[PDB]
């Protein structure tokens, strides 16, 4: 595959890792707490 | 520069799209096709319009610039 | 056992953000609701809105049922595991509306999110398979 000077095998690979460490970032929910009862 | 980008998943689902990617969703059918190099980078083109493949994670990353 | 009613409806709550992405310029709208259901009946047990509760109720026991039909006829459909806990999630178009809706791990209960039409389903699935991971305390949850 060829390589690109509109944008390079370097910054695809690193635009999609930051797509995809952004959406799993995003994707923590935190609980307020233990969710049964009891304990 | 860059006209646009599809995310998308190995269900052909799109996880997000921006520029003419949002405008060109049905591409997701031949892109999804493409065989990738060993390290998993391609390029295809319907028009004027250069499709950068990349694939990692079950996720393929497109974007879209000129020829 | 019982549900900490507060803390599951905060935890619905907090499902409910929406990505803002700036590596891309990309933003959802926040989901339009968040629920967990009865796999039996389809009940609801809890839930948060970012419409109307007349209209949860509908949708639930709908995709409650499709979920139903399709976990035991012999659409999107994404084999899941967290933690050795196997589950399923089902993605489903009701009508101008993108939801995504999953078993929570040998369990009788489902975890469903209803987003607008614009909210892609590849991140629906996504976000519900993060969220499902933050509910090992519902898993093995018995009526």
């Amino acid at each position: 595959s060829p390589d690109s000077a509109k944008i390079s095998k370097e910054q695809l690979k690193k635009l999609h890792s930051n797509i995809l460490n952004e959406i799993f970032s995003q994707s923590q929910v935190n609980k307020p707490g233990p969710l049964t009862v009891p304990f | 520069d860059i006209k646009g980008t599809i995310a998308f998943d190995t269900h052909g689902n799109v996880i997000e799209s921006t520029g003419v990617g949002s405008q060109r969703i049905e591409d997701i059918g031949d892109l999804s096709k493409v065989t990738l190099d060993a390290e998993g980078f391609a390029q295809v083109q319907g028009d004027s319009l250069l499709v950068h493949l990349y694939k990692r994670n079950d996720i393929t990353l497109a974007v879209y610039t000129s020829a | 056992v019982m549900l900490h009613s507060k803390n599951v409806k905060g935890f619905l709550e907090n499902t409910l953000k929406p990505y803002d992405l700036h590596s891309v310029d990309f933003k959802t709208s926040s989901l339009q609701s968040s629920m967990i259901i009865t796999a039996t009946n389809g009940g609801i047990l809890s839930y948060a809105t970012s419409n109307s509760v007349n209209n949860l109720k509908m949708m639930s026991l709908l995709i409650k049922d499709k979920w139903s039909e399709d976990e035991n006829d012999t659409n999107s459909c994404y084999p899941v595991e967290i933690d050795s806990f196997k589950t399923k999630i089902y993605t489903y178009e009701m009508e101008d509306l993108h939801t995504c809706v999953a078993q929570i791990p040998n369990s009788d209960l489902l975890l469903l999110f209803i987003a607008e039409g614009s909210f892609p389903y590849g991140l629906l699935v996504i976000k519900i398979e993060r969220a499902m991971r933050e509910l090992t305390d519902l898993f093995g949850y018995k009526l």
